[PDB]
């Protein structure tokens, strides 16, 4: 068992703290760096995803465990902001840790700490900006990519995946009441390509090739087959003769079924001009078989997994056929443009120009398990955090605004309205105080002077409240002055706020309210 | 500091390529743990053999991957200019600028390095095919690898090279030239004078069959079999041998390759009656007698359809330094498209390493496909020498302390014309300050001429100063400088960016 | 043979050794204060509440709190007191910075700050002050002074003692016709075998020396008192030869006649001024010795005789009475002598002391420190040192500041709103504008610490009623209440403070944090 006492739990708490905002400090921010995690074998992850930090980090102390569940949590719910809640979490500590040694118990100062949560919400209230969702809003769905994106990639990856991700999350929200799943697009990783060479495909890849040398590799407004039985070889002789029968034997089953497949072929788009016709097989296909769709000017492929064939059910819409004995002229889906494309070993099929099935996949390229696990994420945080865009009309002025003008209410307003109490002012204090480390750590990883940016900050502040105008000022971190987000383009997340607010008061009063640590289970 | 540790790591491995690259380059031993000494200037075999400590060595490692696997050459030009680019932020880190502006600085300087080597291109090599416009390119790439032996390798490469490169014209989308499509064989003795180039297979297994020849004819036929040759049996169970030759030949041909084992009287038959018989242990090496003899293998047993025959031109068992191999060939038709080299050499590791040497320079060839891959850079540090120039006219256009940082980065493309001066032996402290004066002239135009050929003297012939690249045609490769740059310019970034290296759960 | 921090963390040595003083002396402020034990080594205590004794005093074993301590001492010798809110300001200015400089704020930003505050807390101090009259019916206000200074070094209980004293001391030492004082007049005496709450104030001068012989007169009424010089004891001329008893006396009586011819002199003006005559008294104080017969005939008259003393008293005793020292007996005038009241000696059993008070003239006075023990002794020789320059920093600076921290309080409120709408100082430099204000909360919050009431609420309902004066457009001193735990108001309870002392509390507080937050290096030399 263990115990600890006279407050030194609390001084306990602070320290793993500390420890934990030091870790994730310098990762904050588009100026931030990257942190690498080993695993030991060898495999190296150089990441500024929290979610992927917090997960995977062997955590020493176990007071720091505490806040990496609690991060999780938050990770799960809006998908965006974790370093955010490791940063107001660690300043919260401190902010009162200095308090709790003036004779502050700590109860009071979490009571205050609830106070100001109810005065949060109601400046988030106001703060927020309501647009619509019109399809020449690009101009702010761009913005938003370019917010999310830049903080988890190098800057040249910037101009790549903006277009990539926009047109990837508009293929999936109908401008209506309609609906958004970030399993309509698929995320596909390959190598023997550079980084930047990351691009949108229109509809579904394929990862297996065939085997053909003949192959067709550009195919046309072509039917799609999707074949369940296989077209392969389905026994005594004595001469030549009789061998190739037996051989026939079961091909000759096969050849009935080719022969209704050929059929098939010069059913649909046989003697129609710029169309042809492609197949897909669950299972094998004899290559004299496939002699016979090259032979015919016919696109095959085989041995395939029914989930990716499953989607093409959805992206080319035909029937699934169980038997070519009972193939029908009318189960096969429509096609655009069919690529195959040849890396060192596999050929990729590209199902693009497809009717209109909303379904769309982004092809991830790049030479190591390093740029392929940054970009993986880099796509998979970027169509999450646009969704909550479109799932929410409410976006907040970015470049801390929200953190920065909670100092102004917090400070004077509050005052006016006493709404809490004399003793209790201490904890509305030392929230207004740790609010400003999210502006302040921004500014500590650009370079920048930590506190002469705050103070260019304020005094446009105070500009725009003595002219009487709305003014949203932020911070510059190329030039190092102040900005303006909305004409600059930072945005953020009305949800991601809501839940980092809400969710680092609650971290912060349970680490707050440890009295003693009580070793138990030994 | 751990970006202080990692500078720390990088000098190890700095040191390891520093005195590596060049033609007077210094070989390094290599202990294989599984007990085999390795001697070679590669450093891409290097690294595959030294075992990663430091994870920023890691990074190092795999961008070498990346730069010898998507090109063949570029080894020691990603490794030396990574480790200076690194060595020189040690100045930037220790003035106090921030990991996030030296990373900003590089990536502008990104953008200048390769518009720049767009304007360095000297000439372009017109993909006639010819022996000399290989020449020109084969001879610097065997150069860095065997210092004065190009005369030998260059003879058997740029000879090699037209056996795998046929006759084509009006070809731009049409790729040649597999890197599979030159193929290097050891024979223990002899000397480089010892060495030659046959135009097809080679079997460094000594003839299996008591044939020799097959007849004169042209177009030799030929069968090669997948399943196992034994008295017919039937297509199921069974709880003629040589009947099989009587099917094949009667279309013309006149040796008979099985890929499986041999039945009772077919081995003394299909010799006896002249015809040579083949058994081969690589299944690859038979895919490459599909393109080599052009035999389609049968996927039955004694029945060779017509169209499971292919045409080779000649096949014979011939002596190479003492120790027999069989000969898969074509000759001067149905154009073989694998050729082999044949390196005699008495000891073992320059034999196998002058294959590690002909294994690039079949790679080069490769990049000397249609891909852009015609444009010339001036070698020597020509190309080095004016980038430093040109670097640091950008650093007075750029405003800002990106203008710090690009004047460092102009200093680590010293390390290029550094390391061609320290590993041949001319004392740095005059063959850098010449070379600075050689390239930075005020010309009488804008086109800067003879100015731009000046190089750096790895010969014997005493000069004060720097030679003419075109005296020995020396001329670098475009698309290995650009893709190099990318490569290094990205990884030291990456290495730049690594703040705290975190131990996964365990 | 060097040693040094090239890293900034010499500053994390300077506070971590600040912190310790802090933690050391600070105990110690206020009535509700506790009291530090200092052990020689040599088997004596010392218990003292007073900064200077554990300043100069104290074994340091940090040497940047060497610093710290030596400069503090300069206080006492400027004003004489305020050595322990030197310490406080100097810590929490050191601490509030601590905060300021893990934020990258330069030491020159932060030490600039705490200069320009120095130039406005010139003007808070110079508003805030009280003018007092020079009015000798200001008992009141001295009575209340010396309660401001007692209440601090003593227990309560000694402080209505040394209440009157000290008062009443002070009260004679001030000169009138706007004429100075002289702490040097007022005399400080150490006796054992009495207890603490015995220490009394003494009109004149007490000698140590009293009289031994059985026919000594216990008191005079009306004292004529002689200083004399001459030696009346056994001496000779600058042959003696006896054959019996008898023949031995006769020779040194004749010799020593010489004194006794200055012995018949003495009583030749002790009939000369008022040998039998009623109502007056003749005392001898004789720098050399008596002679045992000498003494019998000085009992004969009925003279208070005193023997062999002290040249600076005797010097004094000129002074106490206004006579003169008489070099011969043969220039003994009936005029020389000094006139003064009740002199008596009292007897102690180790030594019978003599009491000569209702003098003349000496515009002097003596305080007699009682008490039994060494450690009690000490604690009040203290206070009495101390008091008398309290009084005396009032009376020389007719400017008296309400106390109970007031100072220290409205200061607060005064340059935390008013110097960014002054545009006094700069945008960045305003972390030295909160910092110093922040620091200023050290004195009021230690108050409150050392008492057991809240340390929050006792400073936020001292706010409430500073901020009731704001809208009543009146002056209202609000201080600390030590007692009762809320507010008072320090001019109706009589907290008092000094002008001179506040004054350069704070011009020393911004000196010392200043030079040890510009530190960067700590070398090392002679090694």
């Amino acid at each position: 068992a263990e115990s600890l006492r006279r407050d030194a739990a609390l001084k306990v708490n602070v320290t793993s703290a500390e420890g934990l905002q030091s870790v994730l400090e310098t990762n904050l921010g588009p100026k931030g760096t990257l942190k690498m995690l080993v695993d030991g074998a060898g495999n190296i992850k150089l990441t500024k995803d929290g979610k992927v930090l917090l997960t995977e980090m062997q955590i020493q102390s176990p007071t720091a465990v505490l806040i990496a569940r609690a991060a999780a949590a938050q990770d799960e719910i809006t998908g965006d902001g974790t370093t955010t809640v490791v940063c107001l979490v660690g300043e919260l500590l401190r902010q009162a840790h200095r308090f709790i040694q003036e004779g502050v118990h700590p109860r009071i100062i979490t009571d205050g700490f609830e106070i100001a949560r109810k005065e949060s919400m109601k400046f988030l209230d106001e703060f927020k900006i309501s647009k619509t969702n019109l399809s020449n809003d690009r101009e702010f769905l761009l913005q938003v990519a370019r917010s999310s994106l830049l903080t988890k990639v190098d800057a040249d990856l910037t101009e790549v995946l903006t277009p990539i991700v926009t047109d990837a999350v508009l293929s999936v929200y109908d401008a209506q009441a309609d609906n958004l799943d970030l399993h309509m697009v698929e995320i596909m990783q390959m190598q023997h390509l550079s980084p930047k060479d990351t691009t949108f495909i229109k509809g579904l890849v394929l990862d297996h090739g065939g085997r053909h040398p003949d192959m067709p590799t550009r195919v046309k407004n072509a039917y799609v087959l999707i074949l369940n039985v296989s077209l392969e070889y389905e026994f005594f002789y004595s001469s030549a003769d009789q061998r190739d029968k037996l051989a026939a034997s079961e091909r000759k089953f096969v050849d009935a079924k080719l022969k209704k497949i050929i059929d098939l072929k010069n059913e649909v788009c046989g003697m129609d001009p710029d169309k042809g016709f492609v197949i897909i097989n669950q299972k094998g296909i004899d290559p004299m078989s496939l002699d016979v769709f090259a032979k015919h000017n016919i696109l095959a492929l085989r041995r395939a997994k029914r989930r990716n064939m499953e989607r093409l059910q959805l992206v080319t819409g035909g029937e699934a056929q169980n038997s070519v004995e009972d193939l029908s002229p009318q189960i096969l889906g429509f096609s655009g443009l069919v690529y195959q494309e040849t890396i060192g070993e596999e050929k990729f099929t590209y199902v693009t120009e497809n009717t209109d099935p909303k379904s769309c996949t982004i092809l991830i390229k790049g030479s190591t398990h390093y740029a392929l696990a940054q970009t993986k994420d880099a796509v998979r945080d970027g169509l999450r955090a646009v969704a909550n865009v479109l799932k929410d009309k409410n976006i907040i002025p970015g470049a801390g605004a929200f953190y920065i003008a909670l100092s102004r209410y917090l400070r004077s307003a509050n005052m006016n309205k006493l709404g809490a109490k004399g003793k209790t002012k201490t904890g509305i204090e030392a929230f207004a105080e740790a609010l400003l480390v999210i502006p302040k750590t921004l500014v500590k990883n650009s370079g920048f002077d930590p506190l002469d940016v705050l103070a260019m900050v304020e005094d446009e502040l105070d500009d725009a409240q003595d002219s009487d105008e709305t003014r949203y000022v932020g911070v510059d971190l190329n030039i190092g002055d102040s900005c303006d987000p909305t004409i600059e383009g930072i945005w953020d997340s009305y949800r991601v706020l809501r839940n980092a607010i809400t969710g680092a008061t609650g971290i912060a009063s349970n680490l707050l309210l440890c009295d003693e640590l009580l070793r138990a289970g030994r | 500091g751990q970006i202080i540790k990692s500078i720390a790591a990088i000098r190890e491995l700095h040191q390891m390529c520093l005195t590596s690259m060049g033609p007077c380059g210094r070989n390094k031993i290599i202990v294989n743990h599984l007990g085999k000494i390795i001697i070679t200037n590669d450093a891409a075999t290097m690294l595959r053999e030294l075992d990663i400590v430091h994870p920023a060595v890691k990074v190092l490692v795999m961008a070498t991957e990346q730069q010898k696997i998507d090109m063949g050459d570029g080894t020691n030009l990603v490794m030396i200019l990574a480790g200076e680019l690194l060595n020189v932020s040690e100045k930037l880190i220790s003035m106090g600028l921030s990991a996030v502006e030296i990373i900003q600085g590089y990536n502008m300087a990104r953008k200048f390095t390769l518009k720049e080597l767009d304007e360095m291109v000297v000439g372009e090599i017109t993909d006639k095919n010819d022996k000399n416009e290989l020449l020109k390119m084969i001879k610097p790439v065997i150069s860095s690898k065997k210092y004065g032996s190009e005369d030998i390798l260059s003879e058997l490469v740029s000879e090699a090279v037209s056996h795998v490169l046929p006759v084509a014209q009006q070809a731009g989308e049409i790729p040649y030239f597999n890197v599979d499509s030159i193929r290097v064989v050891k024979i223990m003795g002899g000397s480089l004078s010892n060495s030659t180039v046959i135009k097809g297979m080679v079997f460094n297994r000594e003839p299996e069959g008591h044939v020799k020849s097959l007849s004169e004819d042209k177009k030799h036929k030929v069968a090669v079999f997948t399943c196992p040759l034994d008295i017919a049996n039937t297509e199921t169970k069974g709880t003629q041998i040589d009947a099989m030759m009587k099917e094949i030949a009667d279309m013309g041909v006149e040796c008979i390759v099985a890929g499986a084992g041999v039945g009772e009287l077919a081995l003394h038959y299909l010799n006896r009656y002249g015809i040579l018989v083949l058994k081969v242990p690589s299944k690859f090496e038979l895919r490459r007698l599909c393109r080599v003899c052009g035999a389609t293998p049968l996927p039955r047993l004694g029945a060779p359809t017509p169209e499971e025959l292919g045409l080779v031109e000649t096949v014979k068992t011939m002596e190479i330094g003492g120790d027999r191999v069989t000969v898969f060939k074509q000759e001067q038709g149905e154009i073989s498209r694998t050729s082999t080299i044949i390196l005699r050499g008495a000891t073992q590791n320059n034999l196998d390493d002058i294959e590690r040497a002909i294994d690039d320079g079949v790679a080069a060839v490769k990049g000397l496909m249609k891909p852009s891959g015609g444009k010339l850079l001036p070698g020597a540090g020509a190309t080095e020498i004016e980038l430093i120039s040109r670097i640091t006219k950008y650093g007075e256009r750029t405003p800002g302390l990106l203008q710090l940082a690009i004047k460092q980065f102009a200093v680590a493309f010293e390390v290029v014309p550094r390391t061609l001066a320290e590993t041949a032996g001319l004392d740095v402290n005059e063959v850098l300050p010449n070379l600075y004066a050689a390239h930075n002239v005020t010309e009488p135009g804008a086109v800067k001429t003879d100015h731009l050929y000046k190089g750096v003297d790895i010969d014997g012939e005493s000069d004060e100063g720097v030679k003419d690249i075109r005296e020995e045609n020396i001329y670098d490769m475009l698309a290995t400088k650009k893709f190099a740059i990318n490569v290094a310019t990205e990884a030291a970034t990456t290495v730049l960016s690594i703040d705290q290296i975190i131990m996964a759960k365990k």
